[PDB]
């Protein structure tokens, strides 16, 4: 089958900076080649048709080229909804095949987190687990560091992270942590501390809550 | 304006058949300009073409799939649906439905997209509990927990708060079940008089709850 090469596989730029994204047919596919763009947790979006026809609606600052093997995506001014994974796709010979995908995301500033932290649920303490929650809000670069500390004793294998994807609008990411422990030992101790380290904090942030209160 | 929405169950047991339908609105089926296609993203990866098929019932089917692939058009009815024989766990994937224009590369529009999960596992219904603010902005959530399969959908006052929002990916826990928390920020000033209540679905269970997040 014909194979699309798609390159790069991520890259990270500017806002206002100039994407490009290539894509290479295994053989001359004239000029049935198309753009797709996908937005987290959402459908492909079509941005360019026939290598070079902009869909309608689709914003002029994107723009394909290309016949036959060598075909370009360009999105001439990035913009922060412009976050998503990109996708070739050829239709030729009636047999489809997409490109590997591009993840493009946003270089900005240094954003520091904002730290929470929530105590375990009273109908959860019925059940017999205790999860204490910890958020870090809208920061950037992705890179962060979260311990855990019950009574000033370091955690381990206790405890689960998630972080969201890039943020469509201020281009930051979000990340929680969740410490389970079990009922009985969630009552042992009384302190209880989230400690965040991040590249824009000048030192580490603690929240951290007693057990009632 | 055409829409797509997707319809057939999330769970699918191995060796089984998986079973999808697309049904077309704002615009007939009957159209000889478009085919209709089947596409399915396995999770983290990329995007593969199933098929497609033409109103009359003349179908385009990737040949790596066609041995277990049957793709049918009801153009009384305005559906097309697809069909996937003796799925593995190979076959897990968001499959989306698309309005398609041959030649020129063109999928346009698609259906939201189901995420099928093969698996012989029973299902399971999550058990929520609310991240209460305690503290000029405050933050409160929800804690999804303990539920199977994927997905779950989270919203806040039945959608009518989204800026702010933070719902975080699905994590897988040791016993094989998933859990997950949606949290929001919002002036503290609110607290004690708007209402925050987040809304969690989870259609493989048929649960929807509704947890009112208040300051312990």
């Amino acid at each position: 089958d014909i194979q699309m090469t798609q390159s790069p596989s991520s890259l990270s730029a500017s806002v206002g900076d100039r994407v490009t994204i290539t894509c290479r047919a295994s053989q001359g596919i004239r000029n049935d080649l198309g753009w797709y763009q996908q937005k987290p947790g959402k459908a492909p979006k079509l941005l360019i048709y026939a290598a070079s026809s902009l869909q309608s609606g689709v914003p002029s600052r994107f723009s394909g080229s290309g016949s036959g093997t060598d075909f370009t995506l360009t999105i001439s001014s990035l913009q922060p909804e412009d976050f998503a994974t990109y996708y070739c796709l050829q239709d030729y010979n009636y047999l489809l095949t997409f490109g590997g995908g591009t993840k493009v995301e946003i270089k900005r500033t240094v954003a520091a987190p904002s730290v929470f932290i929530f105590p375990p649920s009273d109908e959860q303490l019925k059940s017999g687990t205790a999860s204490v929650v910890c958020l870090l809000n809208n920061f950037y670069p992705r890179e962060a560091k979260v311990q855990w500390k019950v009574d000033n004793a370091l955690q381990s294998g206790n405890s689960q992270e998630s972080v969201t994807e890039q943020d469509s609008k201020d281009s930051t990411y979000s990340l929680s942590s969740t410490l389970t422990l079990s009922k009985a030992d969630y009552e042992k101790h009384k302190v209880y501390a989230c400690e965040v380290t991040h590249q824009g904090l000048s030192s580490p942030v603690t929240k951290s809550f007693n057990r009632g209160e | 304006q055409l829409q797509l929405q997707e319809s057939g169950p999330g769970l699918v047991k191995p060796s089984e058949t998986l079973s999808l339908t697309c049904t077309v609105s704002g615009g007939s089926i009957s159209s000889s300009s478009y085919y209709w296609g089947w596409i399915r993203q396995p999770p983290g990866k990329g995007l593969e073409w199933i098929g497609s098929i033409y109103y009359s019932g003349s179908t385009y089917y990737n040949p790596s799939l066609k041995s277990r692939v049957t793709i049918s058009v009801d153009t009384s009815k305005n559906q097309f649906s697809l069909k996937l024989s003796s799925v593995t766990a190979a076959d897990t994937a968001v499959y989306y439905c698309a309005r398609e224009i041959t030649m020129i590369a063109w999928f346009d529009p698609w259906g939201q997209g189901t995420l099928v999960t093969v698996s012989s596992a029973s299902t399971k219904g999550p058990s929520v509990f609310p991240l209460a603010p305690s503290s000029g902005t405050a933050a409160l959530g929800c804690l999804v927990k303990d539920y199977f399969p994927e997905p779950v959908t989270v919203s806040w006052n039945s959608g009518a708060l989204t800026s702010g929002v933070h719902t975080f990916p699905a994590v897988l826990q040791s016993s094989g079940l998933y859990s997950l928390s949606s949290v929001v920020t919002v002036p503290s000033s609110s607290l004690g008089t708007q209402t925050y209540i987040c809304n969690v679905n989870h259609k493989p269970s048929n649960t929807k709850v509704d947890k009112k997040v208040e300051p312990k």
